[PDB]
C-alpha cells in the first residue's frame, strides 16, 4: 500500500529547467533513501542519483551530474529533481523509487514524461 | 556474634579510597616480605620468576577496636573491604596473585590497629643481565615497590625487624644460578608524577656452569680437538684431510649458531661469543695452513693447543 | 558503472510454452539482482527479488535463478497478462537495468 | 547544570528500558545496517587456516524506545551506556577466538541520533576462519569469508542489511595492510539464509578476496628448490670419472630437497590433497633422484675408475650429454606448463 | 517455594568471613582427592598438573536444617555466599577452576550440618625433580594444601576415609604419558611460620619414568651411533675418508644428542645419569676418532690392498673391534643394574 | 502494546526465582536433552592429547517455573538473562580449557518455549581431552569423546539424554578436518558412578581416522625415497668406499633425524608408534646397507665381492616390498 | 577533622557524577593533555610485526565537576576510584594486545588537583603493532608508532595535546634495547577523518635505528665468514673434485640453510630485505664459486690455473664493490 504518486507530464523548449516532485505514501519519507530513474522512450531504464531524506545527502550518476539536483523536502513528504540545461536528448519519462533494501527497488513512480522540442 | 560486630564496627563509615590519616602525616609501612622461591631466571627476557609471600604492617588508625580477643585473623574475603597500599612491583613485567582455591591472602588486624597484610604472588621482576662476559657472570637481580600513586609525602616504606624472611632456598627453581644474599635499599626517585619513596631488594645470584660445559663449551673444545687431529692425519689424503677441515668449520658455525639461539641476543660481543669466534679463527687457520700445505706442519701441531691452552688460561684468570 | 544485457531482445514464444529469459551483468552482483515487468504505459512492478527470491503477491510461474552474473527468469506457463517487456535490475553497486525483453503472441 | 541535561536525558533514556527484548520483538523485524571499516586487515594465519582482521564493526539500527528532543543532535555517549541498551548480539559464524579491545577503555562508540538511529561501532580482532581448498597454493586466490549473524534470533526476528551500496558498505583503510604475504584484491559482499536446527539465520557473507603473492616462497621454497635442481644438473656437468664428488652431489642434492619438502611442507596445514607447491616438489624431486639413478647408470656402465690426464680414459657418457641437455629442457618445459597452468 | 525459604534462613544473618565455630573450638576440614586424571608432568619446569575432584567436608553449625529433604545438594554459586576454608595449594603454581558452562563445584548441606564441597581443578604444583637417577627414576611429587590464613588453632585437616581410601585414582584415567603412577602415600603435618603455625597435608604421588619412551627418543638413538663408532673399525683403515666422515658424523650426531636431551631436560648443574650416559657414550666415540687419529700416524704405505708392499692391518683395529663393543655391553650392564 | 506484554511476562518469570534451586527441586529428576551442532573439529593435537571442538552446543530441558501462555510467539532472549536463569551445572569431564565465544556479545542463545521447554545454547571451543593409542598413529582410527556430565546434580536430580537419537549430533559429515576422516560417531548414555553418587553421562563418541596421503607425503614417501637412496649405494662399486659410505651414513643419519623430528612433534609415549615402526623398519633396512658395505670392505681387504653385491641388490627391495605389504596388513 | 573534611570532599565530588558525559558536554572540547613515561620497550618482534612497550600512560585533563578549593592539597584517591569517575576513551590503534598491570592491586593513579585537573597514571604493557617496512634491514631505520586516539569523541568533544611540547614524554633516552637503539622520537597531533567524523590523535613516534654491530656478529659474520670460506675453495689443486666439490656444495648449502633459518625467523615477508638482498648477493657469490669449478672441471675433462686465479683475484674485488654499494645505498 505503498505509492510513490509524481507530478505529471511536463512540456518545455530546450535551455530553461524542470522540476519534477515525488510524493511518497505509507512509509516514512526518510526511512528509505529516494532512487530517481529516467526511461528514454524505446531504451532501458537509467538511474540518475538517490537523495537519503533524513540528511539530505545526495549522490548523483557521473554523466548525469551537474545536470541534476536532488532536494528533499520532508515537512510535506516529498522529493524534488530540478533539470537544467534541456536538451532534445532528455526527452524522456521519469520515475522516482524507493529501495526498501539492498535487493529490490519496492515500489515506483506513476511517471513523468518530459518533451523538449 | 561478638566478631562479627567488630567487623561491622571497623567497616562502618570507612573510606576505601582515602589512606591513613591523609595529609596528616606519611603513612608509614613496614614490608618484610618472605621469598618462598627464586624461579627460573628467564635471561632471554631479562626477567626472572620469584615467588613471594609479601607481609606489609602499616598502622591504620580507622581499623581499632576494643575487645577481650586481641586480634582480628581474617581472610582474603576483607581485603578489598579495607584500605589497601596501592604498592605495584617497578620492575615487574608481568605479576599475578594467586588465587585458588580462594584469594591467596590474609589479613590480620590487631588490637591497637596494626594491620598485618599478607599476599602470595608470583611476580616475574625485571633485571639487567649484562651479559658482556657470559657464562662466568655473578649477577644482583632486583626487585622494587612501592605506591603507584601516592608520593613521598603521604607514604613512607620501612623495612621491619626481620629484614627479609628468605625460605629454605633447596626447594628453589634457581637452576643456573646460585642464591647468594639478600641486600634491601630505600632510595627516593623523581618522575613526573612526582618523588616517591622506592624501596628496591637486591638479590645477589651467582652463576655456574653445568649447563653450558657439556651443551657448547666441551663440544666446541673437542671440536678445536677434532681440527687438531687434522694436522696429524697424512697429507696425502687429500679429499679426507679437506673433508675433515670443512666438516670442522661446520661444526663451529652449527656450535656458533646454537650457542647464539640459546643466549638472549645482544648488540655486543660476549665471553661465550668470543670463546666461539676464537675457536673458529683457530679452525680457519688450520684450514688456510692445510691449503698452504697443498701447495711445517709439525711446528703447526705443537703451535695450536699452546696457543688454545694460553686462551684457557687467560679465560680461567678473567 | 555496471551493465545488465539481457540476451534474448524479442520472443514469440506461444501461451502455455516454457519461456526463459537470460540476464547477464558485466561485473559481480553477488545474489543482489531483481527482475522487473514493464506493462505498456505502467510503471515497473517487481517479480523476481535477490536472483532467486520472489516477491509477495507474484504467480508461481515466474521462476527465477542462476547465480552471480548469469541470472534466468522463466515463465513456464506464460499467459497473456505475464506477455510485457523484462528488465533486469542490480543494486550490489550503483543500480544499472537491462535492454526489455520484449514478447508478442 | 551544563551536562545536567544530558545525564537527566540519559537517564530518561533508560527508565524502562528492558536490554533483553529485541527492537520490535513481536511486531516488526529488525533492520540491521551494519558495514565494516577494516582499519587493518591482519595476518592471515594459514597455518590454521585462520585469518585475523581489525575493524569498526559499524552497526545501526532505529530503535523507538531512544527517542529524545534535546539541544544536541546526536549523543555521543562512552562506551558504558552501550551495555544499557539493546545491542544486536552479532557473532561472527567462522570467528574462532576473536576479542573486543579494551584498553584503554572499552572501544565502543556509541552514538544515539535524536530519532533513535542506533549507531553502534566497536573495534574488533576478529580471527576468523577460512575454508582454505589450498590446492594450487602458493598460487591461490582464497575468497576468505567473514560470515556474522545473530546467534540468538532467527530471519523472522533480525535480518541484517548494509548501510550503504554492497561494494560501497566494506571499506578498507589505504594503509592498514597487515597482510605479511597475502595481498587484497578486494571484498565481494552477499547477504544469504542459512538453515539449522534452531531455525533460519539471516548471513552477511564478506568474501575477501586474498591473493598470495609469491614473492615469499620464490626466494623461501622456490629459487632453493630450482637451485637444488640445477645443482643435480651440476652433477651431469662433472666428469663421471670422479666417483666421490659426484655421489656426494647426488646424495646432497637429494637430502637438501628431503630437508626443503619437511619445510614445505612445516609452513602449511596437515591437509590431505597435495598443494601445488607439493606437485612442484614432487618434481623437482623426480629431477634430483633421476639425476642420481642417472649417475648410478653411468656407474654401472662406468668401466674405467681413473680420470683424465693431459691408458685409454673413459668417455662422456651418452647419458650425461643427454641428461645435459635434457633435464635443463624438461625442466623449462615442466616449469612453464606449470606456471602456465597455475597463473593464468 | 519451601527449599527457598530453608536456604534463605540459612543464608539470613550469615557472616562468610568468621570459621565454623571460630573462637569457640577449631574448626577440622577433612580433604579427600580423586585424581580424574594425573596430567602431564612438565620436566621442565618441574611441575606436575593433576585434573581433581577437590572434595572437603567440614561440620558446619549454622549450616544445619530440618526439612521434607535430608542432604541439600545447591548450585556452585552458593559456595561464595557460604564460608569456605581458604585452602591454597602451597606448591600451586598455576591452577584453574573450570567454568564450562558453569563453575565446576558441587555443595552439598548435610542434614546433620556437615558440608561437602567439591571442585575440578587443574593444579600445576610443584613437584622438585632430583635428576641424577634420569631417565630411570622414581619422584615422590607432593601436593600440599593448607589454609592461608587460619593458624593451627583455627582450622585443621584430617583425611575423612583414611590413608589408602581418601586418595582415589582412576588408572583408566591416567593423562600420564611419560610417567607411571606408582602410588601416592597421604601425610599430614606442621608448618612454623612467623606468621603462625598451620596444618599441612601432602599427598606423595609415587611416579616412576616411563623408560619406554626415553628407551625410543635417545637411548636407543645413541646406541645407535655407538654401534657406528664400532663400525668404523670394522671398516678398512685404508679408507682415511670413509673413516673421517664416520667419525665426524658419529660425533656431530652424538652432539645433536646431547643438545636435545639437554634441551628436553632444564638447564640444571645435576650432570643426570642420562648425561652421564651420553657423556661415555661421547668418550666412546671420541676414542675411537683418536684411535683413527694414531693408527693414521704409521699408514706409511698409503696405497690400497688389490683382489707393491700393502698396508698390514693394524693391531690397534683388531683390538678396537673386540673390546669397545665389550668394555661398551659392560658399561650398559653396570649402567642399568646400577639404577636397577 | 506487545513489548509491555512480553516485558510483564519476562518481569514475573524472572521474579521470585531461586537459580540456586533446580526444576521440581524434591522432585524427580529433570530429563536434560542435547542436540549438539558441530561448526567445527578443528586442531586435534596429538601433541597436548586433546581436540577443539568448536561446537553449537544446545540444551533442551524442560523447566516448569518458566512457563507461560499469552504470548504465542517463543521467546528469543538476550545472552544476559542466561545469568539469571538456572542452568544445569554440566561440564565435560575431558575439557582442559573451554571458553564461550565474546565478540561482539557473549554466544549464548535463550529460547522460553509457551509450554515451559528451555532451548539453552551455546558456542564453546572446548579443548576436549582423548587418550590416543598412537600405537597404530598415523593409521589409527582414534575414538575421541565428548564426556557431557552434571557435576552436582546426581541421576536422583538430573537425567540426560539425546534430543533426536542418532540424529542430535548434526554437520559431523559437513567437518573437513586436515588429516583427519570423520569415518563413524556413535551417541551412547552411560551412567558413571563416583564416591558421591551416580551421575548421568553422555560420551558423545567420533571414531575419526587420520588420512593417509598427508603422512605420505610428509613422512612416509620421504623415509622410503632415502630407502632408495641408501638403496643406491648397492648400483654403486664397493671400491669406491668414500662414496658408498657418504651415502650410508647420510641416509642412516637422516633416518635419525627424521625419527628424532617425528619425536619432537610427537608426544612423549612409551609404545613405539606405527609410524616409529615404520621408521626403525626404514632404519634398519639402511643400517643392513651400511652394515653390508663393512661387510664386503671387511671380505675384500681383511667374484665373491661382487656376488655379494649383485645378490643384496636383488634381495634388498623385494624385502622392503614385503615389509610394506606385512605392514599395510598388519594395520590397513 | 582534617580526614574527615577530606572524607566529606570526596563523597561531595563522586556523589551525583556522571561517567557517562565527558567534561563540557554538549560543549566545547575539553583540552586532556597526555604524558608519557617509557618504562621500557620489551621485545621487538619482528616475527609478528610489533614491539612491546611497557609506558606510564598519564593522562591530565580540566574536570569543572572535580574541583575542589576547602583543603590545600593535592588529593591521590585509590586507583579503584577510576572506575567511578570519566575517564578518556583512549585507545592505541596499533595496539593488539595490552594490559594494565594488576599486582598488587590495579597499577593506576588518580591525584585529583585543587583546581579541577585530574591526572589519571596507568601502567600500560602494550604490544603495538607497527608494520615495519624492512626493505633495508637489517640497516633499518624503522619508525614505530602509538596512536593514542580517542574513540567516541570526534574533534567537537574532545581535543588531545602534550603537556610540554616534548616534557609529555620522557624517560626515553634512558632505554636500552639489545636489538634497537632509539634515535629519535617524535611526538605528533593530528585530527583523523573516518566515515563517522574527524577525531584528533597524538602519536608517539620512535624512529627506531637497529643495531648494526648486533648483526654483523649475528647474521652477517656467518655470511661473509661463508662467503671467505666459498672462495677458499679457489687454491685447492683442480684435479681434487672430491675436496672443492664437496667443499663447494657445503658452503652453499650452509648458504641455503643460513638463509631458510632467517626466513623462518623473520615474518613472511613478501620482497627482498636488504639482509635478503645481502644472502642473496653472497648465495649468487657462493654458486657462481661452485660453477667455477664447475667450469674447471668442464673444461678440463669435458688455462684452468689462470681461470682460479682471476677467480681468486675478481671474487672479492666485486664482492667489495657490492658491499659498497649495499653499504652507501642502505646507510
Ligand atoms: C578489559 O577487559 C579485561 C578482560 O579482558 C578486564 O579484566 C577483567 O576485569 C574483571 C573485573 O574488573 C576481573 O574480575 C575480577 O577477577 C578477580 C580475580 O581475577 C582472577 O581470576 C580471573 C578469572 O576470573 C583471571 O582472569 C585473573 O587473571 C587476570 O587478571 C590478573 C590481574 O587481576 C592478571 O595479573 C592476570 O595475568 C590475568 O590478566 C585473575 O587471576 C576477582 O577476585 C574479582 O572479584 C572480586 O571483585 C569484584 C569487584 O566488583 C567483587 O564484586 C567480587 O565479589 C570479588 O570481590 C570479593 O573478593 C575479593 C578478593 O580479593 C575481595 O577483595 C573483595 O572484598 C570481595 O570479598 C573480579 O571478578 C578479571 O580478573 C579481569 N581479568 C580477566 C578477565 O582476565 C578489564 O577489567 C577490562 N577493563 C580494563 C580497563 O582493562
Ligand atoms: C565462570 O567464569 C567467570 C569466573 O571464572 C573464571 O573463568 C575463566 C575466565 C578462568 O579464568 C577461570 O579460572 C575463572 O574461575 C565468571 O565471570 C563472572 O560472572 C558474573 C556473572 O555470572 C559477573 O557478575 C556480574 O558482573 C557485572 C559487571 O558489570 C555486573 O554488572 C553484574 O550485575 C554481575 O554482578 C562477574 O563480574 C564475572 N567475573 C569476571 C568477569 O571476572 C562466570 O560468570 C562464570 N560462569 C558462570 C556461568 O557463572
Ligand atoms: C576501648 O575501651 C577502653 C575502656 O573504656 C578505653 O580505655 C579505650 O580507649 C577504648 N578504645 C577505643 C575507643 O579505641
Amino acid at each position: 500500500e505503498i505509492q510513490l504518486q509524481q507530478s505529471g507530464p511536463e512540456l518545455v523548449k530546450p535551455g530553461t529547467s524542470v522540476k519534477v516532485s515525488c510524493k511518497a505514501s505509507g512509509y516514512s519519507f526518510t526511512d528509505y533513501n529516494m532512487y530517481w530513474v529516467k526511461q528514454s522512450h524505446g531504451k532501458s531504464l537509467e538511474w540518475i542519483g538517490y537523495i537519503d531524506p533524513y540528511n539530505a545527502d545526495t549522490t548523483y550518476n557521473r554523466e548525469f551530474k551537474g545536470k541534476a539536483t536532488l532536494t528533499v523536502d520532508k515537512s510535506s513528504s516529498t522529493a524534488f529533481m530540478h533539470l537544467n540545461s534541456l536538451t532534445s536528448e532528455d526527452s524522456a519519462v521519469y520515475y522516482c523509487a524507493r529501495k526498501r533494501n539492498n535487493f529490490y527497488f519496492d515500489y515506483w513512480g506513476q511517471g513523468t514524461p518530459l518533451t523538449v522540442s | 556474634g561478638d566478631v562479627t560486630v567488630i567487623l561491622n564496627n571497623l567497616l562502618e563509615g570507612y573510606d576505601n579510597k582515602l589512606r591513613p590519616d591523609i595529609g596528616v602525616k606519611p603513612t608509614l609501612i613496614h614490608t618484610d616480605m618472605y621469598v618462598n622461591s627464586i624461579g627460573p631466571v628467564n635471561a632471554i627476557n631479562m626477567e626472572y620468576t620469584i615467588d613471594i609471600f609479601f607481609a606489609q604492617t602499616w598502622y591504620d588508625r580507622r581499623l581499632k577496636f576494643n575487645s577481650t580477643i586481641k586480634v582480628l585473623r581474617l581472610n582474603s574475603n576483607m581485603v578489598g573491604k579495607i584500605w589497601i597500599p596501592d604498592t605495584f612491583f617497578r620492575n615487574s613485567k608481568k605479576a599475578d596473585a594467586h588465587w585458588i582455591t580462594t584469594p591467596n591472602r590474609m589479613l590480620r588486624i590487631w588490637n591497637d590497629g596494626r594491620v598485618l597484610y599478607t599476599l602470595r604472588l608470583t611476580i616475574d621482576a625485571e633485571c639487567q643481565l649484562q651479559l658482556h662476559n657470559f657464562p662466568m657472570d655473578e649477577h644482583s637481580c632486583p626487585l622494587e615497590f612501592s605506591s603507584y600513586g601516592y608520593p613521598r609525602e603521604e607514604i613512607v616504606y620501612q623495612w621491619k625487624r626481620s629484614s627479609v624472611e628468605v625460605g629454605d632456598t633447596r626447594s628453589w627453581r634457581l637452576y643456573q644460578f646460585s642464591f647468594v644474599g639478600l641486600r634491601n635499599t630505600t632510595e627516593v626517585v623523581k618522575t613526573t608524577s612526582g618523588d616517591y619513596v622506592v624501596m628496591s631488594v637486591y638479590f645477589d645470584l651467582s652463576r655456574r656452569m653445568g649447563y653450558f660445559t657439556i651443551q657448547t663449551y666441551i663440544p666446541c673444545t673437542l671440536i678445536v680437538v677434532l681440527s687438531w687431529v687434522s694436522f696429524w692425519i697424512n697429507k696425502d689424503a687429500v679429499p679426507a684431510r679437506t673433508s675433515l677441515g670443512i666438516t670442522t668449520v661446520l661444526t663451529m658455525t652449527t656450535l656458533s649458531t646454537i650457542a647464539r639461539k640459546s643466549l638472549p641476543k645482544v648488540s655486543y660481543v660476549t665471553a661465550m661469543d668470543l670463546f666461539v669466534s676464537v675457536c673458529f679463527i683457530f679452525v680457519f687457520s688450520a684450514l688456510v695452513e692445510y691449503g698452504t700445505l697443498h701447495y711445517m706442519d709439525s711446528y703447526a701441531r705443537i703451535f695450536f693447543p699452546t696457543a688454545f691452552c694460553l686462551f684457557n688460561l687467560v679465560y680461567w684468570v678473567s | 558503472y555496471i551493465v545488465m544485457t539481457q540476451s534474448p531482445k524479442s520472443m514469440s514464444m506461444s501461451l502455455g510454452e516454457r519461456v526463459t529469459l537470460s540476464c547477464r551483468a558485466s561485473e559481480y552482483v553477488g545474489s543482489y539482482v531483481s527482475w522487473y515487468q514493464q506493462k505498456p504505459e505502467q510503471s515497473p512492478k517487481l517479480l523476481i527479488y535477490g536472483a532467486s527470491n520472489r516477491y509477495t503477491g507474484v504467480p508461481d510461474r515466474f521462476a527465477g535463478s542462476g547465480s552471480a552474473t548469469d541470472f534466468t527468469l522463466t515463465i513456464t506457463s506464460v499467459q497473456a497478462e505475464d506477455l510485457a517487456d523484462y528488465h533486469c535490475g542490480q543494486t550490489y553497486n550503483y543500480p544499472t537495468f537491462g535492454g526489455g525483453t520484449k514478447l508478442e503472441i | 547544570d551544563n551536562t545536567t541535561v544530558f545525564t537527566r536525558i540519559l537517564d530518561r533514556l533508560l527508565d524502562g528500558y528492558d536490554n533483553r527484548l529485541r527492537p520490535g520483538l513481536g511486531e516488526r523485524v529488525t533492520e540491521v545496517k551494519t558495514d565494516i571499516f577494516v582499519t587493518s586487515f591482519g595476518p592471515v594465519s594459514d597455518h590454521d587456516m585462520e585469518y585475523t582482521i581489525d575493524v569498526f564493526f559499524r552497526q545501526s539500527w532505529k530503535d523507538e524506545r531512544l527517542k529524545f528532543k534535546g539541544p544536541m543532535t546526536v549523543l555521543r555517549l562512552n562506551n558504558l551506556m552501550a551495555s544499557k541498551i539493546w545491542t544486536p548480539d552479532t557473532f561472527f559464524h567462522n570467528g574462532k577466538k576473536s576479542v573486543a579491545h579494551n584498553m584503554t577503555m572499552p572501544n565502543k562508540l556509541l552514538r544515539i541520533t535524536e530519532d533513535g538511529t542506533l549507531l553502534y561501532t566497536m573495534r574488533l580482532t576478529v580471527r576468523a576462519e577460512c575454508p582454505m581448498h589450498l590446492e594450487d597454493f602458493p598460487m591461490d586466490a582464497h575468497a576468505c569469508p567473514l560470515k556474522f549473524g545473530s546467534y540468538a534470533y532467527t530471519r523472522a526476528e533480525v535480518v541484517y542489511e548494509w548501510t550503504r551500496e554492497p561494494a560501497r558498505s566494506v571499506v578498507v583503510a589505504e594503509d592498514g595492510s597487515r597482510l605479511n604475504q597475502y595481498d587484497l584484491l578486494g571484498q565481494t559482499v552477499d547477504s544469504g539464509i542459512v538453515q539449522s536446527s534452531t531455525g533460519e539465520y539471516v548471513v552477511m557473507t564478506t568474501h575477501f578476496h586474498l591473493k598470495r603473492k609469491i614473492g615469499y616462497f620464490v626466494i623461501q621454497t622456490y629459487l632453493p628448490c630450482i637451485m637444488t635442481v640445477i645443482l643435480s644438473q651440476v652433477s651431469f656437468w662433472l666428469n663421471r670419472e670422479s666417483v666421490p664428488a659426484r655421489t656426494v652431489f647426488g646424495v646432497t642434492t637429494v637430502l637438501t630437497m628431503t630437508t626443503l619438502s619437511i619445510s614445505a611442507r612445516n609452513s602449511l596445514p596437515k591437509v590431505a590433497y597435495a598443494t601445488a607447491m607439493d606437485w612442484f616438489i614432487a618434481v623437482c624431486y623426480a629431477f634430483v633422484f633421476s639425476a642420481l639413478i642417472e649417475f648410478a647408470t653411468v656407474n654401472y656402465f662406468t668401466k674405467r675408475g681413473y680420470a683424465w690426464d693431459g691408458k685409454t680414459f673413459n668417455s662422456v657418457s651418452k647419458i650425461d650429454r643427454l641428461s645435459r641437455i635434457a633435464f635443463p629442457l624438461l625442466f623449462g618445459i615442466f616449469n612453464l606448463v606449470y606456471w602456465a597452468t597455475y597463473l593464468n | 517455594t519451601i527449599f527457598t525459604r530453608i536456604l534463605d534462613r540459612l543464608l539470613d544473618g550469615y557472616d562468610n568471613r568468621l570459621r565454623p565455630g571460630l573462637g569457640d573450638a577449631v574448626t577440622e576440614v577433612k580433604t579427600d582427592i580423586y585424581v580424574t586424571s594425573f596430567g602431564p608432568v612438565s620436566d621442565t619446569d618441574m611441575e606436575y598438573t593433576i585434573d581433581v575432584f577437590f572434595r572437603q567436608t567440614w561440620h558446619d553449625e549454622r549450616l544445619k536444617f530440618d526439612g521434607p529433604m535430608k542432604i541439600l545438594p545447591l548450585n556452585n554459586l552458593l559456595a561464595s555466599k557460604i564460608w569456605t576454608p581458604d585452602t591454597f595449594f602451597h606448591n600451586g603454581k598455576k591452577s584453574v577452576a573450570h567454568n564450562m558452562t558453569t563453575p565446576n563445584k558441587l555443595l552439598r548441606l548435610v542434614d546433620n550440618g556437615t558440608l561437602l564441597y567439591t571442585m575440578r581443578l587443574t593444579i600445576h604444583a610443584e613437584c622438585p625433580m632430583h635428576l641424577e637417577d634420569f631417565p630411570m627414576d622414581v619422584h615422590a611429587c607432593p601436593l600440599k594444601f593448607g589454609s592461608y590464613a587460619y593458624t593451627k588453632a583455627e582450622v585443621i585437616y584430617s583425611w575423612t576415609l583414611g590413608k589408602n581410601k581418601s586418595v582415589e585414582v582412576a588408572q583408566d584415567g591416567s593423562r600420564l604419558n611419560q610417567y607411571d603412577l606408582l602410588g601416592h602415600v597421604v601425610g599430614t603435618e606442621i608448618i612454623r611460620s612467623s606468621t603462625g603455625e598451620y596444618v599441612v597435608m601432602t599427598t606423595h604421588f609415587h611416579l616412576k619414568r616411563k623408560i619406554g619412551y626415553f628407551v625410543i627418543q635417545t637411548y636407543l638413538p645413541c646406541i645407535m651411533t655407538v654401534i657406528l663408532s664400532q663400525v668404523s673399525f670394522w671398516l678398512n683403515r685404508e679408507s682415511v675418508p670413509a673413516r673421517t666422515v664416520f667419525g665426524v658424523t658419529t660425533v656431530l650426531t652424538m652432539t645433536t644428542l646431547s643438545i636435545s636431551a639437554r634441551n628436553s631436560l632444564p638447564k640444571v648443574a645435576y650432570a643426570t645419569a642420562m648425561d652421564w650416559f651420553i657423556a661415555v657414550c661421547y668418550a666412546f666415540v671420541f676414542s675411537a676418532l683418536i684411535e683413527f687419529a694414531t693408527v693414521n700416524y704409521f699408514t706409511k704405505r698409503s696405497w690400497a690392498w688389490e683382489g707393491k708392499t700393502y698396508n698390514s692391518v693394524s693391531k690397534v683395529d683388531k683390538i678396537s673391534r673386540i673390546i669397545f663393543p665389550v668394555l661398551f655391553a659392560i658399561f650398559n650392564l653396570v649402567y642399568w643394574a646400577t639404577y636397577v | 502494546s506487545n513489548m509491555s506484554l512480553v516485558k510483564e511476562t519476562v518481569d514475573r518469570l524472572l521474579k521470585g526465582y531461586d537459580i540456586r534451586l533446580r526444576p521440581d527441586f524434591g522432585g524427580p529428576p529433570v530429563a536434560v536433552g542435547m542436540n549438539i551442532d558441530i561448526a567445527s573439529i578443528d586442531m586435534v593435537s596429538e601433541v597436548n592429547m586433546d581436540y577443539t571442538l568448536t561446537m553449537y552446543f544446545q540444551q533442551a530441558w524442560r523447566d516448569k517455573r518458566l512457563s507461560y501462555n499469552v504470548i504465542p510467539l517463543n521467546l528469543t532472549l538476550d545472552n544476559r538473562v542466561a545469568d539469571q536463569l538456572w542452568v544445569p551445572d554440566t561440564y565435560f569431564l575431558n575439557d582442559k580449557k573451554s571458553f564461550v565465544h565474546g565478540v561482539t556479545v557473549k554466544n549464548r542463545m535463550i529460547r522460553l518455549h509457551p509450554d515451559g521447554t528451555v532451548l539453552y545454547g551455546l558456542r564453546i571451543t572446548t579443548t576436549a581431552a582423548c587418550m590416543m593409542d598412537l600405537r597404530r598413529y598415523p593409521l589409527d582410527e582414534q575414538n575421541c569423546t565428548l564426556e557431557i556430565e552434571s557435576y552436582g546434580y546426581t541421576t536422583d536430580d538430573i537425567e540426560f539424554y539425546w534430543r533426536g537419537d542418532d540424529n542430535a549430533v548434526t554437520g559431523v559429515t559437513k567437518i573437513e578436518l586436515p588429516q583427519f576422516s570423520i569415518v563413524d560417531y556413535k551417541l551412547i548414555t552411560k551412567k558413571v558412578v563416583f564416591s558421591t553418587g551416580s551421575y548421568p553421562r553422555l560420551s558423545l563418541s567420533f571414531k575419526l581416522k587420520r588420512n593417509i596421503g598427508y603422512f605420505i607425503l610428509q613422512t612416509y614417501m620421504p623415509s622410503i625415497l632415502i630407502t632408495i637412496l641408501s638403496w643406491v649405494s648397492f648400483w654403486i662399486n664397493y671400491d669406491a668406499s668414500a662414496a658408498r659410505v657418504a651415502l650410508g651414513i647420510t641416509t642412516v643419519l637422516t633416518m635419525t633425524t627424521i625419527n628424532t623430528h617425528l619425536r619432537e612433534t610427537l608426544p612423549k609415549i612409551p609404545y613405539v608408534k606405527a609410524i616409529d615402526m615404520y621408521l626403525m623398519g626404514c632404519f634398519v633396512f639402511v643400517f643392513m646397507a651400511l652394515l653390508e658395505y663393512a661387510l664386503v670392505n671387511y671380505i675384500f681387504f681383511g667374484t665373491d665381492v661382487n656376488a655379494i653385491d649383485r645378490w643384496s641388490r636383488i634381495f634388498f627391495p623385494v624385502v622392503f616390498s614385503f615389509f610394506n605389504i606385512v605392514y599395510w596388513l598388519y594395520y590397513v
